[PDB]
C-alpha cells in the first residue's frame, strides 16, 4: 500500500509528496479517509521534489497538511455491467441512491484509449430509432454524436426516455444517463420520471443507468462525471457487443468544467477564456464514442450555445464531432406536435443516398422541400387568402399540412401520463408511408388522420372511425 | 510550539502569511495577538495565508497567531429571529446576546439526489405579475436580476412583507420564515430595510445578516453561506425558509479580491477558476426535502446586479445557469411606469405551474398568452388595424395596468383570481384605461362588502368549482355594469 | 549511470517532461522514455532540457530514464510508403506491418531557395467543373481551400486525389501524381471511412496517409504537415510530383497554441502566440516546382482552412491567404442552396494557374471567369426593372450557374470538360428548362461517346484547339439541342 503526505491545500488544489519513484502516475486516483466518506484526489501534474499537483472530487475544507494519503494504482474506476441498471453513480463510482454497494462483476479505469484506426468502423450506418420525425429527417448514426436542442416545455426528458425504450425494446441496448452539472432537483426529477415511465423498474429490467456529477461538486468532478458514464457504456460494447445509447446533459456544462480545473491549475488561458487544451479535451471524451466491430456506443449530447454565438469556441469545438441534430422547439410544441422536433432546423450527415438509399433519400428530400414552401406561403395566407395560390402550390399546402401532422408520434413511454398506447415505427414503415402520400395517393384522407398515429396501416384505419 | 501556534512572516493588504500553524485545517479560523481573527484558505509547504477578518493595521510582522481549532461556524435557530447579525453572527442590533439552539458550519453539503421532493407548493409574493406569471415554489432557486435601480430589491421586499397572512398564524407548515442577506450594501440603506420590516411588522419573522461595503471582503464572502446555515435550520426541522442574498454580485466581487490577493490563478474578468463553484455550493443548498426527511425547505431568491443589461457577463451566465428561472426587471418598463418593471418576456420559472395554487393557473392560464401575442403585436400600437389585432391591444394594454403595483403593498391570492378573472375574459375592454387603478381598488372593496362567500371559498379551497367561476362571473359583470 | 546520452526526469506536467542532463543532446532531437513513449528536446538550458511529450502525460514520471535518439525530428520517406496509412511519427496505423522506408527526412527541412525553382507551367487537374474552368492549380502550387464547416472542403481535395487515376494507370512517370492526405485533429471514424473510399475506387494504391487524430498529444498534431511534408517531398526530390493535401491547417494552429499557452509564450491576437504564421509558412514554403537543374519534381499543396460565420477577416485565415497562391473559397450560402461545388467566383483565385492550366479550357472558357464575377453582381440589383437586355445575360448567368453543378465521386476528363463549357458560353443552353441541364450533360455526354468520339480523341492527345476543330464542335452540339 503506497503512502504520502498532504503538503499543500489550495481550494480544489491539493499538493501530496511521496517517496522516490514511488510516485502515483498521472491521472491515477488517490484517496484520504474522511470524517464522512473519502475524498478522491486525481493526479494532474509532477512538480518535482517527490511532490504531485492533484483536483480534489469534493471540498477540502478542514483537511491538515500531513494527512496520510493513499494511492489506489490507477485512474478512478467504476463497477461496470448490468448491475448499474437503475442505480444512480457519482463521479467515484459510488452509489449515491441509498441502496447499498452495486455488487458489480468488475471495475474499468475512466481513463481509457479510444479504439484504434484500425479498430475502426469504415462505413457510416443509420440507428433506426423507431421515431417518424428522427429516421425521416435528420437520422442519428449509429456509432455517431447527436447534439439535442431546446429546454423544458418541450419534452425533453421524455424524448430521451423513448430513445432509451425503442433502442432496448428494437435493438437490445441499453442507456447510461450522465448528469453533467446536473441540477440536483432535477435529477431527483429524472430519476422519480423514469420510475413512473417505467425505463426504471427498481424490481423488473432496468433499460438506462443513471449518473450524476451535479452542479455544486467541485469543477474536478464535473469535468470527469463525463467519462464516468461514459465508460459504463463502452463495457456494453465490449463486452456484450451492444449497440450503447450514451446521455450527456449538458456537453456544455462538460467544457466549463474543463475550463475551470485549466485555471485553477495555472495554465494561461486561451481565446475567449477557455482552456489551452479546449479542443484535446473534447477528442478525448468524443473520440470514445464510436463503432467498433462489436457494437457501438450513439451518444446523444444536450448543447448549450453560450450568447447565442454559434462561433464560441465552446458550440465551435463540439460541432466539430457531431453528425447530426435533433431540435426542439417550442414553435412546433404550440402547434400541437409532439415530439416538438424542428423537420427543417434538424440536419443530418448522413441523409445521403450513399448512406441511405436513393429512395429514403427522395422521399425525406421532397418532404423537406414540400415543408419549406408551405413556410413561405404562411404570409400571404394570412393577410391575403386561401384562393391566392396556384394549382400545383394549393394542393402542396393541402399535402404539407398532412405530412406536418403525420410527423407527430405518440410514445411509449409517455403512455402513463397520454393513456393513447405508443407506436414504435419501423424506417422501411415509414419511408413507404410517406413515399405513398407524397404521390398523392391520400388527399381524399382528411387531416385528423394523420395527428398521432404510427405506419400508413394506422392512416388507413385511424379514418375511417372518424367517419363510420 | 509551531503546530498550534504561528508567526507573521508578512501582512498586507488583508491577507497575513504565517509561519507555522503545522496542525492547522484548511478553513480554519484564527486569532491574532491584537484580538482581530481570520481564516486559513492557503496551505502551502512554507506558511499558512490567512485572510484578515479586520482592519491589518492590527497585525504586525513577528506576532504570535492561534489555532481556534474551528471550521468558521455560526449560531442557528428560531432565538435568531428579530435579529440583525453580522456575517459569524455576532448581534449588531443591540439587543444582547443571540440564543442559539445549536451551531453550524458556513460550509455544508447540498441535499443529495435521493432526499428530495418535486417542488409542489406556492412560496405566494403577493406580485400579482410574479405570483401569476412567474410563480415561485418552494425548494425553488429563482433570481431577482436587472440593472441598478430597477425595483430588485423591491421584490424580495414585498415577498417578505406578503408573508405576515400566513406567520400570523398557528399552522406551522405554512409559515415562511424569512432571511435577508445585505452583502456590500451601505449601514444606512440596512437600517433603512429593517425599519421598514419593523414598520410593516415583518421583523418578527425575518432575520437580517448584514455584511456591509466596509466590511474585510471575506466576511462578505463568508454571508451568503451563513445565513444559508441559519436558513437551514428550519428546513432541517420540517419548517421553511426564504433566504434572500442581496446580492450575489457583491459577493462574486469580495471572493475575487482574496483570490487575487492570495494570487490564485486569474480568469475570465480576474475572477478564480472556482468562482462558479461558490455560487452552485451556496445556491444548490435551496432545496425541498422528501417525506423521510421532514419535508421541510428553503427557497432562495438571489439578486445580481447586470451592466447595461448584459446578462453574457461572467457573473450573471454563472447564476442564471445554477437557478430554475429569472425574474426580470428593465429600467424601460418602470419609467413607462409598469412596476413591477418585471419583463414578462424574458422572465421564467422553471417550476412553473407545480408552484402556483390551482385558482390563479385556471386564470394565468391564458394570461401567459393574451400578452404573448400582445409583445408580438404591441409594434403595431401607431391607424389602420382590423379587427382581431385591435382587440388584442384593447386586452394587452389593460391587462398591463392591472399588474402595476404598489410597493408595500401585496396581494392575497383570493384578491389576485378576481382581478386577473376580470382581466382575461374581457370585462376590463369597457373600462378606459386610466381607470384601471381605481377599478381593482374598488373591484375587491365591492367584493369584501358583498361577496366576502366566494373570496374566503378561493383562499380555503384555493380551486375554482365551475360553481365559483360562475359565481365570479357574475360578481364581475355586476360591478363592470356600475 | 550515463548523464550525456541519458537523462532522469526531474517534472512532468503541461505535455511537457523536464529532465536533468542529457548533456550531448541536440536542438529538436528525438528521445525515448522509460514508458516508450517519445518527444522531442524543445529547449536545453544549464541544469535540464525541456521535453514536448508525443503522448499523455500519465507515460512519463519524476525519476525515469530518458534515452537519447541521436536523431533530430525525421520520418521514413520513399516509395515504400505509398498504399499506407501512418501517423505524425510514420508508425504504421494501417495494421499493415512494418514501413518499407528508402530513407529518412527530417521533419523541418528548409525549402528551396529563388534559384532551384521554375515557373509553374504543368496541370494539376482536379477533375471538377467549377475548379478547373475558374481556378486552375499548377504542380508546383499552393492553393487554399477555405470555406465555413460542413461545405464540401474536402471533397474537392477528395475527388482531385481520386481523379489521378486516369494518369497513375499509365506507364508516363512524369505524368504521375501521387497523393498525400494530411489528417489533422478529424476524427478517427473519418479518416477510417474516407481510406474506405480511397480504396473502394482504387486510389488508395498510389497515396499516403498521415494523421493526428483529434484525440492524440497535442505536438503530434503540430508535427504531422511537417512530416508529411517530408514525404511529399522524396516525389519532388526524384524527379516525380506529389500532391500534399493539409485537413485542415486551421485545427493545426489550433493544436499548436496549445503548447505554446502551455509552454507560456506570450498570447497575442486571438490568444495565438507571434510565430503562428511562421508555423504554416515554412510549410507551405516546401511546395514548389524544381528548376531543370534538380530533376523538375513538383510538391502541390491544398491547405483546408475553416472559417468561422464566413468570415474571411479572421486572423489564421488571413495569414494562410497571404501565404498561399490563391484559394478556392466555398460560400456557406450556396453549398445549402444546393449549388456545388459551391464556389465563390469573385473571392476565388488561382495566382498562378493560368499559365499552368491546358490550353483547351482555356479558350472554351473565354472571360468565363470575369464573367460570373458580374452575373452575380447584377443580379443582386435585379430584385426595378424587367429590362431587355440585362435579362437575357441572366439566363445566360443561370444556364452556366447549374452547369457547375458537379457530383462528388464524379470527376471529368478534360476532354469531358471542353464540351460542357463550348455549349454554355455560345449560349447553346439558353433554349432549355432550368430544371433539365442536368439530364443534358450525360445525354450529351453518351451522344459525343458513341458518335464524335473523334473529336474527343483529339483534344485528349493536342491539349489545344485547332480552328477546324472548332467549327466540328460548334455542328456537333447544335444538332443534339433540338432531339
Ligand atoms: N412596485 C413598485 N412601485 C413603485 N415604485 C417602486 C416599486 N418598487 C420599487 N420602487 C421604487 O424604485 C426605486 C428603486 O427600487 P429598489 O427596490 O431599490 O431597486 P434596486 O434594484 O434594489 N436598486 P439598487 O439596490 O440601488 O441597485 C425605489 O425608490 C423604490 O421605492
Ligand atoms: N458536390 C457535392 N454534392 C452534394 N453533396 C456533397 C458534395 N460535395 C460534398 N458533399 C457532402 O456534403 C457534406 C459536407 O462536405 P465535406 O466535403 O465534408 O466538406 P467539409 O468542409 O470538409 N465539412 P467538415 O470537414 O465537417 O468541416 C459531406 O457529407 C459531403 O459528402
Ligand atoms: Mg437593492
Ligand atoms: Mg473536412
Amino acid at each position: 500500500p503506497i503512502t504520502g503526505k498532504v503538503t499543500a491545500v489550495i481550494g480544489a488544489i491539493v499538493d501530496v509528496h511521496f517517496e522516490q519513484s514511488e510516485l502515483p502516475a498521472i491521472l491515477n486516483a488517490l484517496e484520504i479517509k474522511t470524517p464522512q466518506g473519502k475524498l478522491v484526489l486525481e493526479v494532474a501534474q509532477h512538480l518535482g521534489e517527490n511532490t504531485v499537483r492533484t483536483i480534489a472530487m469534493d471540498g477540502t475544507e478542514g483537511l491538515v497538511r500531513g494527512e496520510k494519503v493513499l494511492d489506489t494504482g490507477g485512474p478512478i474506476s467504476v463497477p461496470v455491467g448490468r448491475e448499474t441498471l437503475g442505480r444512480i453513480i457519482n463521479v467515484i463510482g459510488e452509489p449515491i441512491d441509498e441502496r447499498g454497494p452495486i455488487k458489480s462483476k468488475l471495475r474499468k479505469p475512466i481513463h481509457a484509449d479510444p479504439p484504434s484506426f484500425a479498430e475502426q468502423s469504415t462505413s457510416a450506418e443509420i440507428l433506426e430509432t423507431g421515431i417518424k420525425v428522427v429516421d425521416l429527417l435528420a437520422p442519428y448514426a449509429r456509432g455517431g454524436k447527436i447534439g439535442l436542442f431546446g429546454g423544458a416545455g418541450v419534452g425533453k426528458t421524455v424524448f430521451i426516455q423513448e430513445l432509451i425504450n425503442n433502442i432496448a425494446k428494437a435493438h437490445g441496448g441499453f442507456s447510461v444517463f450522465t448528469g453533467v452539472g446536473e441540477r440536483t432537483r432535477e435529477g431527483n426529477d429524472l430519476y422519480r420520471e423514469m420510475k413512473e415511465t417505467g425505463v426504471i423498474n427498481l424490481e423488473g429490467e432496468s433499460k438506462v443507468a443513471l449518473v450524476f456529477g451535479q452542479m455544486n461538486e467541485p469543477p474536478g468532478a464535473r469535468a470527469r462525471v463525463a467519462l464516468t458514464g461514459l465508460t459504463i457504456a463502452e463495457y456494453f460494447r465490449d463486452e456484450e457487443g451492444q449497440d450503447v445509447l450514451l446521455f450527456i446533459d449538458n456537453i456544455f456544462r462538460f467544457t466549463q468544467a474543463g475550463s475551470e480545473v485549466s485555471a485553477l491549475l495555472g495554465r494561461i488561458p486561451s481565446a475567449v477564456g477557455y482552456q489551452p487544451t479546449l479542443a484535446t479535451d473534447m477528442g478525448l471524451l468524443q473520440e470514445r464514442i464510436t463503432t467498433t466491430k462489436k457494437g457501438s456506443v450513439t451518444s446523444v449530447q444536450a448543447v448549450y450555445v453560450p450568447a447565442d454565438d454559434l462561433t464560441d469556441p465552446a458550440p465551435a469545438t463540439t460541432f466539430a464531432h457531431l453528425d447530426a441534430t435533433t431540435v426542439l422547439s417550442r414553435g412546433i410544441s404550440e402547434l400541437g406536435i409532439y415530439p416538438a422536433v424542428d423537420p427543417l432546423d434538424s440536419k443530418s450527415r448522413l441523409l445521403d443516398a450513399a448512406v441511405v438509399g436513393q429512395e429514403h433519400y427522395d422521399v425525406a428530400s421532397k418532404v423537406q422541400e414540400t415543408l419549406q414552401t408551405y413556410k413561405s406561403l404562411q404570409d400571404i395566407i394570412a393577410i391575403l387568402g386561401m384562393d391566392e395560390l396556384s394549382e400545383q402550390d394549393k394542393l402542396t399546402v393541402e399535402r404539407a399540412r398532412k405530412i406536418q401532422r403525420f410527423l407527430s408520434q405518440p410514445f411509449a413511454v409517455a403512455e402513463v401520463f397520454t393513456g393513447i398506447p405508443g407506436k414504435l415505427v419501423r424506417l422501411k414503415d415509414t419511408v413507404a408511408s410517406f413515399k405513398a402520400v407524397l404521390e398523392g395517393k391520400y388527399d381524399n384522407i382528411p387531416e385528423h388522420a394523420f395527428y398521432m398515429v404510427g405506419g400508413i396501416e394506422d392512416v388507413v384505419a385511424k379514418a375511417e372511425k372518424l367517419a363510420a | 510550539n509551531l503546530n498550534e501556534t504561528g508567526r507573521v512572516l508578512a501582512v498586507g493588504d488583508g491577507i497575513a502569511r504565517v509561519f507555522g500553524l503545522n496542525n492547522i485545517q484548511a478553513e480554519e479560523l484564527v486569532e491574532f495577538s491584537s484580538g482581530v481573527k481570520g481564516m486559513a484558505l492557503n496551505l502551502e509547504p512554507g506558511q499558512v495565508g490567512i485572510v484578515l477578518f479586520g482592519s491589518d493595521r492590527l497585525v504586525k510582522e513577528g506576532e504570535l497567531v492561534k489555532r481556534t481549532g474551528n471550521i468558521v461556524d455560526v449560531p442557528v435557530g428560531p432565538g435568531l429571529l428579530g435579529r440583525v447579525v453580522d456575517a459569524l453572527g455576532n448581534p449588531i442590533d443591540g439587543k444582547g446576546p443571540i440564543d442559539a439552539a445549536g451551531r453550524s458550519r458556513a460550509q455544508v453539503k447540498a441535499p443529495g439526489i435521493l432526499p428530495r421532493r418535486s417542488v409542489h407548493e406556492p412560496v405566494q409574493t403577493g406580485l400579482k405579475a410574479v405570483d401569476a406569471l412567474v410563480p415561485i415554489g418552494r425548494g425553488q432557486r429563482e433570481l431577482i436580476i436587472g440593472d441598478r435601480q430597477t425595483g430588485k430589491t423591491a421584490v424580495a421586499l414585498d415577498t417578505i412583507l406578503n408573508q405576515k397572512r400566513w406567520n400570523n398564524g398557528s399552522d406551522e407548515s405554512k409559515k415562511l420564515y424569512c432571511v435577508y442577506v445585505a452583502v456590500g450594501q451601505k449601514r444606512s440603506t440596512v437600517a433603512q430595510l429593517v425599519q421598514t420590516l419593523e414598520q410593516h411588522d415583518a421583523m418578527k419573522y425575518s432575520i437580517i445578516v448584514a455584511a456591509t461595503a466596509s466590511e474585510a471582503a471575506p466576511l462578505q464572502y463568508l454571508a451568503p453561506f451563513t445565513a444559508a446555515s441559519i436558513g437551514e435550520w428550519f428546513r432541517d426541522n420540517g419548517k421553511h425558509a426564504l433566504i434572500v442574498y442581496d446580492d450575489l454580485s457583491k459577493q462574486a466581487v469580495a471572493y475575487r479580491q482574496l483570490s487575487l490577493l492570495l494570487r490564485r490563478p486569474p480568469g475570465r474578468e480576474a475572477y478564480p477558476g472556482d468562482v462558479f463553484y461558490l455560487h452552485s455550493r451556496l445556491l444548490e443548498r435551496a432545496a425541498k426535502l422528501s417525506e423521510k426527511e421532514g419535508s421541510g425547505s428553503l427557497t432562495a431568491l438571489p439578486v445580481i446586479e447586470t451592466q447595461g443589461g448584459d446578462v453574457s457577463a461572467y457573473i450573471p451566465t454563472n447564476v442564471i445557469s445554477i437557478t430554475d428561472g429569472q425574474i426580470f426587471l428593465e429600467a424601460e418598463l418602470f419609467y413607462k411606469g409598469i412596476r413591477p418593471a418585471i419583463n414578462v418576456g424574458l422572465s421564467v420559472s422553471r417550476v412553473g405551474s407545480a408552484a402556483q395554487v390551482k385558482a390563479l393557473k385556471q386564470v394565468a392560464g391564458s394570461l401567459k398568452l393574451f400578452l404573448a401575442q400582445y409583445r408580438e403585436v404591441a409594434a403595431f400600437a401607431q391607424s389602420d388595424l382590423d379587427a382581431s389585432t385591435k382587440q388584442t391591444l384593447v386586452r394587452g394594454e389593460r391587462l398591463t395596468q392591472l399588474l402595476k403595483q404598489n410597493q408595500y403593498s401585496p396581494l392575497a391570492t383570493e384578491e389576485q383570481v378576481p382581478l386577473i378573472y376580470a382581466g382575461v375574459n374581457g370585462h376590463l375592454d369597457g373600462i378606459e384605461l386610466s381607470r384601471i387603478g381605481e377599478f381593482e381598488s374598488s373591484f375587491l372593496s365591492y367584493l369584501k362588502s358583498n361577496h366576502n362567500e366566494l373570496l374566503t371559498e378561493i383562499r380555503e379551497k384555493g380551486e375554482l368549482s365551475k360553481e365559483l367561476l360562475a359565481s365570479l362571473k357574475s360578481a364581475t359583470e355586476s360591478f363592470v355594469a356600475t
